[PDB]
């Protein structure tokens, strides 16, 4: 889960 | 007292520039502020549910800026990507409600929310926050006269943000060491700046917990908003941050 925070930690 | 050494000096700027970099608006928030209308957030016959929908509208970019700003540390890159998840998802609504707690207008009575967007308590209120919104708007009434400036804002936000007793860490012990980086360089900052409020440390320390109280009675708040209302009526980020 926490795809779209996990995906602003990496951009 | 014992004023910021030199590394202390080091982290103030670094902590200072990046909430200056995140924060909505930043100097021009009060003149790109609007005022909700009055007609919008009035008490029904449970949620006002046009209110609703216009926080449901700038919650999103609210928690961006918060993720930016942890990330503009580098303590915080430091940490492995899971208890970075963690950490976000625990102080965001602290480190938000912060933000818009020191805008707060005594002239309107109003804080403004995502640099733009004006509301009265009761708006708040009706909106979907229900006491928390007397929490917040308490708060910063009770902030004018700390007379906080953007780096005693940053650091307030840091200690937040470094919470080891978030369940779930690993690196509690590395957590709690940056949150006393923090804390150390903070108490210097204060004594350093000479207010003219009697036991000021203290005094913070209290609004610290004060927010964290916000934090975990908005987590309990938004369950019971999943009664009037269907998860799709939730943008996606604001789930995430349950
Ligand atoms: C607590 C806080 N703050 C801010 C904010 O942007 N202001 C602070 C800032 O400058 O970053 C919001 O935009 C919020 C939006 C919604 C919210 O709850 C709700 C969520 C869904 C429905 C109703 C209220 C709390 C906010």
């Amino acid at each position: 889960e926490n795809a779209l925070l996990r995906y602003l930690l990496d951009k | 007292k014992p004023e910021p050494t030199d590394e202390e000096w080091e982290l103030i700027k670094t902590v200072t520039e990046a909430h200056v970099a995140t924060n909505a608006q930043g100097s021009h928030w009060k003149q790109k502020r609007k005022f909700l209308p009055e007609d919008i957030g009035q008490a029904p016959i449970k949620v006002d549910l046009e209110a609703f929908s216009h926080f449901t509208k700038i919650i999103t970019p609210a928690i961006t800026r918060v993720v930016d700003f942890a990330k503009k540390l580098p303590m915080f890159c430091e940490l492995p990507c899971e208890d970075q998840i963690i950490l976000l998802k625990g102080c965001c609504m602290e480190i938000m409600s912060l933000r818009a707690a020191v805008r707060y207008d005594p002239e309107s009575e109003t804080l403004t929310l995502n640099g733009e967007m004006a509301v009265t308590r009761g708006q708040l209120k009706n909106g979907g926050l229900g006491v928390v919104s007397d929490a917040i708007f308490d708060l910063g009434m009770s902030l004018s006269s700390f007379n906080l400036d953007d780096t005693e804002v940053a650091l307030l936000q840091a200690v937040l943000l470094m919470s080891s007793d978030r369940p779930g860490l690993a690196c509690v012990e590395r957590i709690e060491k940056y949150q006393d980086s923090f804390l150390l360089a903070f108490e210097h900052y204060i004594n350093y700046r000479k207010h003219h409020v009697t036991h000021f440390w203290p005094k913070l320390l209290m609004k610290v917990t004060d927010l964290r109280m916000i934090g975990a009675c908005l987590a309990s708040r938004f369950l019971h908003m999943k009664v009037e209302c269907p998860t799709e009526l939730f943008p996606p980020l604001f789930l995430e941050v349950f």
